[PDB]
């Protein structure tokens, strides 16, 4: 016999959104980190 | 690795990963392991 | 004393009728290497003496050592010999002690060896007197490190015999015990007294799961003065299977003293489905 | 024997009880008994 409560459901609902929400800003991350080329950073060094 | 992490998933994977780990070390072999110490050994003075 | 190096000689020459006394002891030295013996001998009788020898040998990344010294009194003798030789991270430990008196004599060997960086070491010991012989060995090849134990000890006698017999390892994690032990016991004093003996135990242990099994069986027949007849005949063997999803055992304990009988039959369970005992005592008895 | 786990995931496991019995026999001439003892659980609803 399997006892569930609503204590669980309720956690998995919040963990889903976590992961959701934390994913959206990796997302975010990468997207970042790709809009800024290493080598336009390499030339803001060879300026500087 | 965030999109696929999902609690219930998560422990069902270590669940998954500890039982394969018990089926492994109650099947250990010592001439086996000797063996395999011994590869080793000789892979780290041949590296060296 | 010279540049090439220090020498030493000694000689203390001293007897008189049955006494000499004839000690040296030469000492020399030569560049990273020493040179050392001293041979003394004392005799005090022929057959009364006593004689040392010690030789000491050092050079560069080795050494030598030799001990031979010899004990007589007539009727007892004892005599020891060791061999050390040492070298680094190798050792070489050998020798043989021995003590006798007319037949009764021991023998013992000792042989240590240490290479790969692995302990071995092997022993003997076997005593002969007054006809009764004693045979324990203890095996070669005691690692000290993921070690394993072997052994054989054997007792001799015309009112009993005894064989004992081990052998268990002590792996990173698998382990098993292989016990097996025989007696015969022959005793007449007030009556022939047969003591039997058979009882072997074995186990076997591995991560999340470990098992047994006990098998003893008992029996020994007293044929005391006035005619009595008495057996005494127990017979126990034990076994459980153990491992965290299914446990459970069983004992079976058959007892009996002349027609007088008693038998438990046990059977525990406890598995995910049940838990459960059954118990069957079953007696004879005598008597009104 | 082999180690046996049952997955795991966030829910609870419980195996239900289902009854409790005694079950005894005694022979002898001299006198006989058989005595029976059992109770058990009502599982004929979870709300009852």
């Amino acid at each position: 016999h399997s006892i569930n409560l609503p204590f669980f459901e309720t956690l998995q609902e919040y963990f889903e959104r976590n992961r959701q929400t934390i994913i959206v800003v990796l997302e975010n991350v990468q997207r970042n980190l790709k809009h800024i080329n290493i080598d336009q950073f390499v030339r803001k060094y060879r300026a500087a | 690795k965030l999109n696929e992490l999902s609690f219930k998933t998560f422990i069902e994977d270590v669940n998954k990963f500890l039982d394969m780990l018990i089926k492994k070390l109650k099947s250990f072999d010592y001439h086996q392991f000797v063996d395999e110490t011994n590869d080793k050994i000789r892979e780290v003075t041949q590296r060296l | 004393v010279s540049q090439e190096g220090l020498k030493l000689s000694n000689d203390m020459m001293g007897s008189y009728a049955e006494m000499k006394f004839d000690h040296t002891n030469s000492l020399n030295i030569a560049g990273l290497s020493l040179d050392f013996s001293s041979k003394l001998d004392n005799i005090y009788s022929s057959d009364k003496f006593y004689k040392q020898t010690v030789n000491l040998q050092l050079q560069p990344y080795s050494l030598v050592t030799t001990l031979n010294s010899d004990l007589k009194y007539n009727a007892l003798d004892l005599t020891n010999n060791g061999k050390l030789r040492l070298e680094p991270l190798k050792l070489h430990v050998a020798g043989n002690l021995k003590g006798a008196y007319q037949n009764n004599e021991i023998k013992h060997i000792y042989a240590i060896s240490s290479a790969a960086l692995s302990a071995s070491y092997k022993a003997d010991t076997v005593a002969k007197v007054q006809g009764v012989e004693f045979s324990h060995r203890l095996n070669t090849d005691i690692a000290g490190l993921a070690s394993a134990i072997d052994m054989s000890t054997n007792y001799n006698s015309d009112s009993l015999h005894f064989s004992n017999v081990f052998r268990s390892v002590m792996a990173p994690f698998t382990m098993t015990i292989d016990a097996h032990t025989n007696g015969n016991g022959k005793l007449a004093l007030w009556g022939e007294h047969t003591g039997q003996l058979y009882s072997k135990f074995l186990l076997k242990a591995e991560p999340l799961a470990f098992t047994f099994s006990h098998d003893y069986k008992g029996s020994t027949s007293h044929h005391l003065v006035s005619r009595k007849s008495i057996s005494a005949a127990l017979e126990h063997k034990v076994s459980a299977l153990l491992t965290p999803a299914e446990q459970t055992g069983t004992w079976k304990l058959k007892t009996q003293f002349n027609n007088n009988e008693y038998s438990q039959d046990l059977d525990a369970y406890n598995t995910k489905d049940k838990i459960g005992v059954e118990l069957t005592g079953r007696t004879l008895a005598d008597l009104t | 024997p082999e180690f046996q786990l049952p997955h795991i995931s966030h829910t609870i496991e419980v195996p239900t009880f289902g009854k409790l019995y005694s079950i005894l026999k005694i022979q002898s001439p001299l006198f006989t008994l058989d005595a029976n003892a059992d109770i058990g659980n009502g599982t004929t609803s979870a709300n009852e």
